[PDB]
């Protein structure tokens, strides 16, 4: 399936994955295109920060579902 | 004559809106933004609509925008005046980041409250000591102050 | 003061030739070690004001580590653009714009 | 020994991602001060054998003056390619080729 | 009118000129695209080395006429 | 197994031929090339067809290809053995240059003979002292040796 990923600048990219893929797997694919290391990325979907452990099927990310890219979030 | 990033960044954000988040500039001042973030799914704030006021300073994009809630919200990382304890605004900013990304991070903060780095100390104490109580308190604060 | 190239590209400006800081065509393009493009002025402002790091991924970036993407510059300057003046319909390469903008018949 | 990427691109490899020395995809791309792209090995061979100058216009070029076009590298690696083995019809990104070439069902 | 210009590598480019344009004018347009200075270029058409002084109308270069690019030619 | 530049460079040259110049590789050796350059317009060699033999050495493209005429030609920059005084081959070579460009330069050399940097000294002396005689001599040498 396809998934949309809106980058920092506002530009969109489209990846190819299955629902079995992890969030660590998707962050590794985003590294290949944009050149941002996976630990530095923070992905948002439906106002929920997607963490490395779970898969796309757990959060319920379907065909043509638009993710959002955010920079590293540490201390307040 | 505004800086021509802001004029493009307004157009992109307005033309391609984020699901849940409304945002428009003030008619008398383009640097002020009428923001209204909807409450996220499966949270204490499920089915609420919270106002915010975002301001772009003089040296934007090199300085981060100042954001404050304009609605009462029971959240450990938001104080009673409305100001937000979020990492994008209190340090480690970069000009690559945009208004769109700030509002997404504020939307994400509502689903994931962090008492371990607090701002409202009474709320952060309440969240750690009795979590299920504080979530029900925030659900009531949504119904009182944040539903219409 | 100096941002990127501000003009309506035709076809529209691709994101790969766009500056992350000013959101316009890369005026005097420069590339980082981590490997993305900025204007000459904009990235140096991000170093001087915001800090010695690459905006998009917080990698290490000194002011000396930059180098000019002259391959990218030649491509951008040959992209076709419309006249920025209100009413003018004519089109040209970006390199020929500044010449035509003095010659243009619609400027204030 | 090491030339560029040798495989049938689909659509065909654009000249801007092609090496002037080996006439193939830019393996570990590097850009000159005068501002054109070569492989890492190929341009250094042209310096070491043929002389300290840029092949296409005879401009001055030391071995140290080169720098990696990492922006160009990421674009090239994401271009879609066909399986080089005789009979195989499958397609993929260039980055995924080496992985699939071990997994391929048609190799000698 | 259009004119085809075959580069050193074999790749072709197409310029926009009139017959009134000089060879110095065309070499300046080839500099803009490829980044080769005009003095370093040597243009061939019908087996004839095109020199800076004359125009395209003198050599009789028409619509869609293919030129060829060659490097600097000094001493034998 | 040849170097895979040569295999592409043969295909490009053969698929997209140059007007006037025929070129094909030898069937028993891909490094040898059967070249036949046609005589250019408005020259001493107008309406001739001259054979050549081009060879690609071991360290091509870092070394230039060796080219020699296989037809008698009255030209100051070509000796009686057939070897050519052209600048691409005797110095200042770069691997960017291809077989296609070498044959174009040899084609261009026929229209523009240069006695001031000679190889055949008797021809170069003849060209400077009596130019109109030498052009008529070359026109006869074309008809004798280079027409079919
Ligand atoms: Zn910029
Ligand atoms: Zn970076
Ligand atoms: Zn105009
Ligand atoms: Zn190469
Ligand atoms: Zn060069
Ligand atoms: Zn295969």
């Amino acid at each position: 399936m396809q998934i949309f990923v809106k980058t920092l600048t506002g530009k969109t990219i489209t990846l190819e994955v299955e629902p079995s893929d992890t969030i660590e797997n998707v962050k590794a694919k985003i590294q290949d295109k944009e050149g941002i290391p996976p630990d530095q990325q923070r992905l948002i979907f439906a106002g929920k920060q997607l963490e490395d452990g779970r898969t796309l099927s757990d959060y319920n990310i379907q065909k043509e579902s638009t993710l959002h890219l955010v920079l590293r979030l540490r201390g307040g | 004559g505004l800086p021509r990033r802001i004029i493009k960044e307004t157009q992109r954000l307005l033309a391609e809106p984020v699901p849940g988040i409304k945002a428009e500039p003030d008619e008398s001042n383009a640097r002020y933004f009428h923001v209204v973030i909807a409450g996220p799914q499966d949270s204490p704030f499920e089915g609420g609509t919270f106002k915010l006021e975002l301001f772009l300073p003089e040296e934007y994009p090199m300085a981060a925008p100042k954001v404050r809630f304009m609605t009462k919200i029971y959240h450990p990382n938001v104080d009673k005046l409305g100001r937000i304890k979020l990492d994008i605004l209190t340090d480690q900013w970069s000009p690559a980041l945009q208004i769109r990304t700030v509002l997404l991070s504020i939307q994400a903060l509502l689903s994931a409250p962090n008492p371990d780095d607090p701002l409202a100390n009474d709320v952060a104490e309440q969240w750690k000591t009795n979590e299920a109580q504080a979530i029900e308190t925030a659900r009531a604060w949504t119904r009182l102050y944040a539903m219409n | 003061d100096q941002q990127g190239y501000d003009v309506e590209f035709d076809p529209p400006l691709e994101s790969k030739y766009e500056c992350p800081i000013c959101l316009m065509g890369l005026r005097s393009a420069v590339q980082t070690p981590c490997g993305h493009r900025f204007c000459d002025s904009c990235i140096r402002k991000s170093i001087r004001d915001t800090g010695q790091k690459c905006p998009v991924d917080n990698e290490v970036l000194l002011e000396e580590q930059l180098f000019p993407d002259n391959f990218a510059k030649r491509e951008i300057l040959s992209l076709t653009v419309k006249c920025s003046n209100f009413g003018c319909s004519e089109k040209m390469e970006l390199r020929q714009l500044e010449k035509h903008l003095s010659q243009c018949r619609f400027a204030l």
